RNA sequence: GGAGUCGGCAAACAGACUUUGAUCCGGAGAUCUCUGAAUGGGGGAACCCACCUAGGAUAACCUAGGUAUCUUGUACUGAAUCCAUAGGUGCAAGAGGCGAACCAGGGGAACUGAAACAUCUAAGUACCCUGAGGAAAAGAAAUCAACCGAGAUUCCCUUAGUAGUGGCGAGCGAACGGGGAUUAGCCCUUAAGCUUCAUUGAUUUUAGCGGAACGCUCUGGAAAGUGCGGCCAUAGUGGGUGAUAGCCCCGUACGCGAAAGGAUCUUUGAAGUGAAAUCGAGUAGGACGGAGCACGAGAAACUUUGUCUGAACAUGGGGGGACCAUCCUCCAAGGCUAAAUACUACUGACUGACCGAUAGUGAACCAGUACCGUGAGGGAAAGGCGAAAAGAACCCCGGAG
RNA sequence: AACCCACUCCCGUUGAAAAGGUAGGGGAUGACUUGUGGAUCGGAGUGAAAGGCUAAUCAAGCUCGGAGAUAGCUGGUUCUC
RNA sequence: AGUUGAGAAGCUUGCUGGAGGUAUCAGAAGUGCGAAUGCUGACAUGAGUAACGACAAUGGGUGUGAAAAACACCCACGCCGAAAGACCAAGGGUUCCUGCGCAACGUUAAUCGACGCAGGGUUAGUCGGUUCCUAAGGCGAGGCUGAAAAGCGUAGUCGAU
């Protein structure tokens, strides 16, 4: 997911890009306590995902 | 606190010399009373802390000149 | 609460032999949750993504552990607990 | 036999406390002269 | 721009394996290579049979200092020097001896 | 820019990132918890409790904004009291706190010296407090000289430890006149100058780019060293590379470079200010008590003012060290004004007949730390394997030490 | 008796303790004892008054400055001929 | 170690060490230590000497262990019992429980521990706070005073015991 393509939707369609990827963090949370997450990566990577669109959600204003 | 609202006369200070001269530390302070000005125009009487030399500059200038001057630099009575 | 707060008040399960033992025998789960959530707040959540019926709520806060190193004392972060009672028959799965 | 110092947390607050030093400007010279000097702790 | 790049075939000058050709492996920090087959070493390891399983006693390379070797020039078969010649549009790295570009 | 990267103590093991340009460096922006001037009200700093407006939820709220005090201006409003004054609300603009020093002011010691000690000194120092600026202050003769002249202020060297002053003790200490650094004056019949904008040009700053010339031989763990012979120079006593390198690497002389910010200096337009209106009256002068003038009442002039008084109007007024006459020289009681001057907490470059770990900062190391004290406050000790971890596999004694 | 106090002896004096202990001793419904919070301080406070107390410091606390005060007084002053 | 000068001192070599030193003549000094009840570290003598902290008190068996007077269990003795038992407040801050340990800490040893490492553990409409109210006292819009800092105080709002 890079900030080109967020520039090309609409602020109705980055309030649920933000939603899914809050409940997508939301999961890794939970394997990471049960200890079943191998991929370790995954848990900053989604971190600059939400901040990437909550910059461009606030370009728009 | 004392000083001539009119002239801002204050304290200053000095020595006390005795006859062999010892010098001690002092004050001078205004000779500044209490005083009700009737204003003609404004129909009232204003009170201010004065000193007796200001009394006299009231005299010279009267109470609307001088008072337009406290008013100026925003020395509310 | 808004749409975000949901996926945020809570940090996982707690894993140790007493919660395991509540879990069976009277339905009862340790929780992991932000220091600032609220006992109204974490049974709207539980309820919204867990899809059971919660009953009560009872919360506690511990503190962080000091332990000594050459270098001075340092301590851990401070968090809080969370035991979630639900009905007398529904589990909550992961 | 009864020494010194015995200790309570109200009263330690309330004379050497942070917010009883910044109420006279004698206690804000202190605060500032601890700035100055680079100490970690500052108050009580 | 690095005057020694990763991948590339180089010659030892001064050090123990001097006159020695090799590739370079990897490009450290603080002015090191790794130069495969050269400036080998033993390292031996206790195996401790916590946290995995280890064996006896290893082979590797160990790093030199970069201003240790040169470019191998496979036109007179000796050592010369690089120069970033004057860029078209980028840099290319060329032999002073010579004046042609280092491949 | 141009190949590696996911900060250090501090290593290992995992997950990964990328030549479809990463890590990294510089300009602009976005986010920016709680506390602290802390400013919605309280408070034991990092905590507790709210109200109003707009929108959204239906339950026990959410998101986004406002709510301190004072000063100035402005609109509305309105007591004793008829009018209106005090007061009360609502809007705008401004301040507040911190900082090592420099500056202008308000208050202001003592130890000490006098071989005791009061006058005197130390000293208008230490300290406390207030205000402004990058500098501040002062500045355009009611100034000096001496019958000849000079020409605003500030700083430096002399005159000179001189004339004075002084329980004439200890001590304090000028000016006139010369030599320099800087060069500038302009207004109250409204000016120079300074700010804030918007333009015309140039230069610097915040990152970077290229940057020349060495081989053989002997010892050695390892050549930069030995020996022989070369090359480069607007680059030859830099740093480090396995021992001592102009030619091995990073550099150095010398040239090139900025999407975008900052700053400086120039043009040329606008607005504000300078600004006090109209040449200066409770002013000059005087008496009493002090302070400053190098000058401690002394023949004691001059400035300043706590108390009390009090002129003239250019045929007039101030000064020329008591005072008088004559001469000379200036026009106070309204303003603005750059440079030469003072300082450095902070940033960069270079240098040292400076230190080399009991030294140099208290601090080369996780130091204003550990520790000591209720507190203000005081305040340490502690560097080095090796070129490279190649940091000792395996066997034996011993408690799996 | 609890509680508050400290008259005597011995021990201890490098102490178990920078003011104690064991035996006896005084008051014990009051001019009593005590917890919590608050007020007064350095030529100043407080004192049923001993110049006593004001953080193991008191004929004028502690701390940082003037400050390297001053010391006709003690001590010390480093290789050779 | 040898040698040379009248002396401060010089010179040559064996062993260690493993990278720097400075002739001669000049120039500058943080330029020479046994003393100052000198300052900082290290180490002696006293000396393997005093002491091992209430004079309630211990004796066997068994187990574990490299090792047991001291650890655990059993049988039997003693001591407190208006405390040497139990519980609140202050104060402290993880000392609480479990597994693994014994270098240092424990005035002896330690398998034990308030000691080292790692995990776990504290659940409230009714308990104590916060929230409501005030006492002593504090702060205090305006205000009155005061060289400046500031002092006092009204409306007000903090302050439990
Ligand atoms: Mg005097
Ligand atoms: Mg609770
Ligand atoms: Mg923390
Ligand atoms: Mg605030
Ligand atoms: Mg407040
Ligand atoms: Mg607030
Ligand atoms: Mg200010
Ligand atoms: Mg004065
Ligand atoms: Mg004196
Ligand atoms: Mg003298
Ligand atoms: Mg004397
Ligand atoms: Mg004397
Ligand atoms: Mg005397
Ligand atoms: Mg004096
Ligand atoms: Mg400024
Ligand atoms: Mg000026
Ligand atoms: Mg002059
Ligand atoms: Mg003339
Ligand atoms: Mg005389
Ligand atoms: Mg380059
Ligand atoms: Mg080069
Ligand atoms: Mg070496
Ligand atoms: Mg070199
Ligand atoms: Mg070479
Ligand atoms: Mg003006
Ligand atoms: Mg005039
Ligand atoms: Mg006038
Ligand atoms: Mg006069
Ligand atoms: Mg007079
Ligand atoms: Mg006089
Ligand atoms: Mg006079
Ligand atoms: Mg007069
Ligand atoms: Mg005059
Ligand atoms: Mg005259
Ligand atoms: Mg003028
Ligand atoms: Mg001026
Ligand atoms: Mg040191
Ligand atoms: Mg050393
Ligand atoms: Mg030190
Ligand atoms: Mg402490
Ligand atoms: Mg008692
Ligand atoms: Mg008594
Ligand atoms: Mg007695
Ligand atoms: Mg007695
Ligand atoms: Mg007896
Ligand atoms: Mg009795
Ligand atoms: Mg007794
Ligand atoms: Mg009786
Ligand atoms: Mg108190
Ligand atoms: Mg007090
Ligand atoms: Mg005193
Ligand atoms: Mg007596
Ligand atoms: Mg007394
Ligand atoms: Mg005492
Ligand atoms: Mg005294
Ligand atoms: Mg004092
Ligand atoms: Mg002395
Ligand atoms: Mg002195
Ligand atoms: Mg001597
Ligand atoms: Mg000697
Ligand atoms: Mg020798
Ligand atoms: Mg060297
Ligand atoms: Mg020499
Ligand atoms: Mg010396
Ligand atoms: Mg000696
Ligand atoms: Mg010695
Ligand atoms: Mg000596
Ligand atoms: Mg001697
Ligand atoms: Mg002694
Ligand atoms: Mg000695
Ligand atoms: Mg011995
Ligand atoms: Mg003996
Ligand atoms: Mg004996
Ligand atoms: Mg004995
Ligand atoms: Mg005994
Ligand atoms: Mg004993
Ligand atoms: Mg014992
Ligand atoms: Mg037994
Ligand atoms: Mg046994
Ligand atoms: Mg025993
Ligand atoms: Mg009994
Ligand atoms: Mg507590
Ligand atoms: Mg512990
Ligand atoms: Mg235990
Ligand atoms: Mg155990
Ligand atoms: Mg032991
Ligand atoms: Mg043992
Ligand atoms: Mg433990
Ligand atoms: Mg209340
Ligand atoms: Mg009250
Ligand atoms: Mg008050
Ligand atoms: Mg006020
Ligand atoms: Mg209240
Ligand atoms: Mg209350
Ligand atoms: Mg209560």
């Amino acid at each position: 997911m890079k900030a080109n393509e967020l520039r090309e939707k609409s602020v109705e369609q980055l309030n649920e890009q933000l939603l899914g990827l809050l409940r997508d963090q939301f999961n890794l949370r939970m394997q990471k306590a049960t200890g079943q997450l191998g991929q370790s990566h995954l848990l900053s990577q989604v971190k600059r995902d939400i901040a990437r669109v909550k910059t461009v959600l606030n370009q728009q204003a | 606190s004392r000083v001539c609202q009119v002239t801002g006369k204050g304290p200053v200070t000095g020595n006390n010399i005795s006859h062999a001269h010892n010098k001690t530390r002092r004050r001078f302070l205004p000779n500044l009373q209490h005083h009700r000005f009737w204003v003609e125009s404004e129909k009232r009487f204003v009170r201010l802390r004065v000193s007796a030399k200001g009394m006299r500059i009231i005299d010279k200038r009267g109470i609307e000149a001088v008072l337009a001057d406290l008013r100026a630099r925003g020395e509310k009575f | 609460m808004n749409q975000e707060r949901v996926f945020k008040v809570l940090l996982g399960p707690h894993i140790s032999e007493k919660a395991t033992g509540l879990a069976d025998g009277k339905s009862q789960f340790v929780f992991k949750v932000a220091t600032d959530a609220t006992k109204l707040e974490i049974k709207k959540a539980v309820e919204s993504l867990f899809s059971v019926k919660v009953q009560r709520v009872t919360t506690l806060n511990v503190k962080g552990k000091t332990k000594r190193t050459a270098r001075g004392l340092g301590k851990r972060n401070d968090w809080k607990k969370a035991y979630i009672a639900l009905q007398p028959g529904q589990d909550l799965d992961f | 036999m009864k020494r010194t110092f015995q200790p309570s947390t109200l009263k330690r607050a309330r004379v050497h406390g942070f917010r009883a030093r910044m109420a006279t400007k004698n206690g804000r010279q202190v605060l500032s002269r601890r700035r100055a000097k680079g100490r970690k702790r500052l108050t009580v | 721009m690095q005057k020694i790049r990763r991948d590339d075939e180089v010659i030892v000058i001064a050090g123990k394996d001097k006159g020695k050709r090799g590739k370079v492996l990897k490009v450290l920090a603080d002015d090191r290579l790794v130069v495969g087959g050269v400036n080998l070493i033993k390292r031996h390891t206790k195996p401790n049979p916590m946290l995995g399983q280890q064996g006896g006693i290893v082979e590797k390379e160990a790093p030199l200092h970069v201003s240790n070797v040169a470019i191998f020039n496979t036109e007179t078969s000796k050592a010369d020097r690089v120069g970033f010649k004057v860029e078209d549009g980028k840099k290319i790295r060329v032999f002073k001896s010579t004046q042609k570009p280092v491949q």
